[PDB]
RNA sequence: AUGUUACCGCAAUAGUAAUUGAACUUAGUACGAGAGGAACAGUUCAUUCGGAUAAUUGGUUUUUGCGGCUGUGCAUUGCCGCGAAGCUACCAUCCGCUGGAUUAUGGCUGAACGCCUCUAAGUCAGAAUCCAUGCUAGAACGCGGUGAU
RNA sequence: UGUACAACGGGGUAUUGUAAGCAGUAGAGUAGCCUUGUUGUUACGAUCUGCUGAGAUUAAGCCUUUGUUGUCUGAUUUG
């Protein structure tokens, strides 16, 4: 079920693009080739979502949310705003983000129940994030990464962490999560999993450079097989 | 808005504390010009204080603030509080792993990893 | 190029656009009034680039469109030797600003421009009409003879200009027909070029070096702003109600009340400027040659100063009461 | 989008004043440059008199009226509904007709009383001779 | 200067015609065992050149425009705060990668000669060559049309 | 001898930043006066507040003008 899948000549995948269970956010840059697809992948199942954000084709990174919720960053124009609006229905909220760092996939990793953010956010946004999108919120550093979306990539199969995370760090966050986390590399060496990857609770996106055994680290610790 | 002679600040966690620019990658050939480095500009860079490892050797760099005002393709004249780059490879992939202070947008679009370190975007 | 000084300050257009003659009888150029220079946004639909569906701003020339009438034609038959007119024909009544423009001293002449050619209207006008015929018969090119509506304009100089515009509709029989019902009539820019078009621009540039004819082409008209339009300065995303007249108005220049061209880029020439606009030689297909832009926001400040409203009703509506 | 400036809380537009942004990643727009370097020298616009800081901090106009609570940033995006947008017109316009009204008659308050004092202190240029 | 004058024009002729690169895609395909990896098209920007331009950005001369400073008749625009207007600038912006026939040269297939060959048939690229197109100027002793006298 | 022109005047737009002058209990304090104060008050008091985006400039190459006021002519050349 993992599908290796390029943008402009790129690898990296969640810098790009933003998925969750219920809806997936790709760039209008360059070609139609990447939003195809995912189109082969999702279809007609999942609202796929042009957009950017601040005039930007990085999304993936630029937000964070769940299937429930998606925060925007304060930089977000109303006329995308909107756009975002009329685009997803009424089961996913959207809202913008009053606060001084706007990247929000490096600053909150989530699935549907479970988000750590970074542990110097303000107090706001760590409300906001268990208000809008209804889930457990932990101050946490990823092997003293204060970045946790780009070295941490979670869906509500399991999780997946960069290399250089302890076991016992793995077993303490895990704790947390309640489910499994693997050491993992992608793209050919590239420590960033959350950008370099992304997944939902049946699929997992990757670029091209990520080898067969990355792939199978990903196959098993988010079971892409049924 | 920084030519070749120009220190910078250092917006990773690597270990350096000012860039001094002693080259621009990509830049035109004029006579009694300077090449002249911006806002997600890659240019080669020598580290003057910090740790003498990464001292006495020259690194490429991407700038992600540069203190001058330019023209941004929406219409604002903007800049920010001071020069910084980061150290890099010359792949793009970044070598500190949380980027922090502001960083450009469009050096965030320019590049994929370092908006993949990006903490502050603008 | 040896660079010496324009003949004419009404620049000469050396080549037009290819005849088809299966669109209807129509204009191919036009003379208006250059006022000034602004800043729009817009939103850019080019795929293949990264600025893809972002806002835009712009700067633009907008040249004042008085209405154009036509008051004579002018048929070129061919030579061996090259083009040349057979005859003219004019129409009957002529302004005092076209009837100026024949004299050097007008505010002392006994005015008697074209006195003896009102009696060819007195007759049934049977050389006039065996004149049009033998340019329908002979004279296989038409030039029709058009001049601006330059009281409507803020220019102090009350004498209006005359130019040829060879006509690239079908039919010479009809072309000389459809300019004597267009005898003291006018003709719009609306009729003749649209939203989107490439132009070009024939103008004599600012003199201190200078005062040289320059023809600048593809430019894309961004606007085909008509008179009685209050909402000139509007769109659908900026809903006031406002003109494209400027905060103070065009420096140096006055007002538009009458229809104007918003057209990208720059131009050459000053404002106040007699300037040209003909419509392309070819079908450019460059894509941007083919956009449709969409405008969303137009500036209309003060350039007399460091401007800070859009209206003077937002003006008060900041600023508030003030003691006077 | 306008934005207010920084240091006029005139309307900022696209082309029009100058950006500081800090460390922390606070935008600073200025509608011109004598409000960009007024910012330069740090500069108080509770100073400034002409600078509507001071003119809201001193009393010349109205700053809070109840046609202030139409106008607010609203980050929870709302689905198109045309039918709500001419309505919303006509609440812009009429509320603005409507500011502008309590505005004047707000100023209309302050004339009235210097006669009163004019009357109270030609009485002592008179009374004590 | 060619009776005059005025406008609109024609064109004998003179000159003039944008440099270089990479971003998608065609592509991870043709190809290659792999390693790896095209190109014609179709889009996008950059360098350089040329011509314009002040909306904006920035610089600059004449400001003696407003407010303020420091004195002893002065400060080579006395200084400073905040600013015009003009000039100018890839420091700011816009527009212009015009088409054919050719020389030398480099080739293809291919016999004449069963090997062989850019040539004999045909043909690809390529000079500031020639023509077309456009631009600029217009025979001051080139011309035409038209007005009133 | 006319939407004619011009000198004013007016309106618009922009610049600079609260003009002069009035009032005070606002003013760090010093004397002064008693009703020795639970702000008792009178004099000096750089400054501050209200009158006050006030006042000043504004085309000399900004725009407009149902207001006023004056104006309109000589020398040379051609069939
Ligand atoms: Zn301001």
């Amino acid at each position: 079920m993992a599908t290796r899948t390029q943008f402009e000549n790129s690898n990296e995948i969640g810098v790009f693009s933003k998925l969750t269970n219920t809806y997936c956010l790709v760039a209008v840059g360059g070609s139609e080739n990447f939003y195809s697809a995912f189109e082969a992948e999702l279809g007609d199942a999942i609202p796929i979502v042009h957009t950017t954000i601040a005039g930007t084709r990085i999304i993936g990174r630029m937000t964070a949310g769940n299937r429930r919720g998606l925060l925007v960053p304060t930089q977000t124009t109303d006329q995308e705003l909107q756009h975002l609006r009329n685009s997803l229905p009424d089961s996913v909220k959207i809202q913008r983000v009053e606060e001084r760092l706007s990247a929000l996939g490096n600053v909150i990793c989530c699935n549907d129940y479970v988000a750590l953010v970074h542990p110097d956010i303000d107090r706001e946004t760590e409300e906001l994030i268990s208000d809008v999108l209804g889930v457990e919120v932990f101050r946490q550093t990823i092997s003293g990464n204060i970045l946790v979306g780009s070295y941490c990539s979670l869906s509500n199969q399991g999780g997946l962490v960069h290399p250089q995370t302890s076991v016992q760090d793995q077993e303490e966050l895990s704790s947390l999560l309640q489910v499994p986390l693997v050491a993992g590399t992608v793209n050919r060496g590239s420590s960033v999993v959350g950008a370099g990857m992304v997944v939902n609770d049946y699929l997992a996106v990757t670029g091209l450079d990520t080898t067969a055994p990355e792939l199978s680290v990903i196959e098993s610790i988010f079971r892409l097989q049924d | 808005g920084l030519p070749v002679g120009a220190i910078m600040n250092c917006a990773d966690n690597s270990g350096a504390r000012n860039l001094y620019i002693i080259a621009v990658k990509g830049s035109g050939s004029r006579l009694n010009r300077l090449p002249a480095a911006s806002l997600g500009d890659m240019v080669m860079a020598t580290v003057k204080k910090g740790k003498p490892e990464l001292r006495k050797k020259v690194m490429p760099a991407i700038v992600v603030r540069q203190a001058k005002s330019w023209r941004r393709r929406d219409g604002v004249f903007l800049y920010f509080e001071d020069n910084a780059g980061v150290i890099a490879n010359p792949k793009g992939e970044m070598k500190g792993s949380a980027i922090t202070g502001p960083v450009g947008k469009e050096c965030a679009d320019l590049w994929p990893r370092v908006a993949s370190n990006s903490g502050v975007v603008v | 190029l040896p660079r010496k000084r324009a003949a004419s300050i009404r620049a000469r257009v050396k080549a037009f656009p290819k005849d088809d003659r299966s669109k209807p009888v129509a204009l191919t150029s036009f003379l208006g009034y250059k006022a000034g220079m602004t800043t729009i946004v817009r939103d850019l639909d080019r795929p293949g680039s990264k600025f893809h569906k972002r806002e835009v701003v712009e700067a633009v020339t907008v040249v004042d469109t008085p209405p154009v009438v036509v008051v004579g034609v002018v048929g070129y038959v061919e030579t061996p030797r090259g083009l040349r007119s057979l005859t003219t024909v004019w129409a009957e009544h002529l302004s005092d600003e076209v009837k100026r423009r024949f004299y050097k001293n007008w505010y002392k002449s006994k005015k008697k421009a074209f006195t003896k050619y009102s009696a060819k209207y007195a007759q049934d006008g049977a050389g006039i009409e065996r004149e049009l015929a033998r340019i329908k018969k002979y004279a296989s090119v038409v030039r029709v003879l058009v001049h601006t509506q330059i009281r409507k304009t803020p220019l102090a100089q009350k004498k209006a200009h005359l130019a040829e515009i060879q006509l690239n509709g079908g039919s010479i029989s009809e072309k000389v027909d459809w300019a004597r019902e267009h005898f003291e009539k006018t003709v719009a820019v609306d009729s003749v070029f649209e939203q989107n078009e490439m132009i070009d621009a024939i103008a004599v540039t600012k003199g201190h070096r200078g005062y040289h004819s320059r023809t600048s082409i593809n430019h894309k008209i961004y606007r085909v702003g008509k008179g009685d339009d209050e909402a000139n300065g509007a769109t659908s995303f900026d809903r006031t109600k406002k003109t494209i007249t400027p905060m103070g108005g065009f420096v140096h220049y006055g007002e538009i009340k009458n229809d104007f061209i918003m057209v990208k880029g720059c131009i050459p020439g000053n404002r106040k400027r007699i300037v040209t606009l003909r419509k392309s030689l070819y079908t450019n297909t460059s894509r941007k040659a083919l956009e449709e832009v969409s405008l969303k926001w137009i500036d209309t400040a003060s350039k007399f100063g460091k401007g800070r409203f859009q209206t003077p009703a937002e003006k008060h509506a900041f600023m508030g009461t003030l003691k006077k | 989008r306008i934005y207010q400036c920084h240091f006029c809380s005139s309307p900022c537009y696209p082309g029009h004043g100058i950006m500081f942004v800090r460390n922390d990643a606070k935008e600073f727009r200025f509608c011109r440059s004598k409000c960009h370097k007024a910012f330069k020298q740090r500069r108080n616009p509770r100073k400034l008199k002409w600078t509507k800081a001071f003119r809201k901090a001193a009393g010349k106009e109205l700053a809070v009226d109840s046609t202030l609570t139409f106008a607010q940033r609203r980050n929870v995006p709302v689905r198109y509904n045309r039918e709500l947008v001419a309505t919303t017109l006509k609440a812009m316009a009429r509320i603005e007709e409507i500011r502008q009204k309590r505005e004047r008659a707000f100023y209309k308050n302050r004339m009235r009383g210097n006669k009163e004092k004019d009357f109270l202190r030609d009485k002592k240029l008179v009374e004590s001779n």
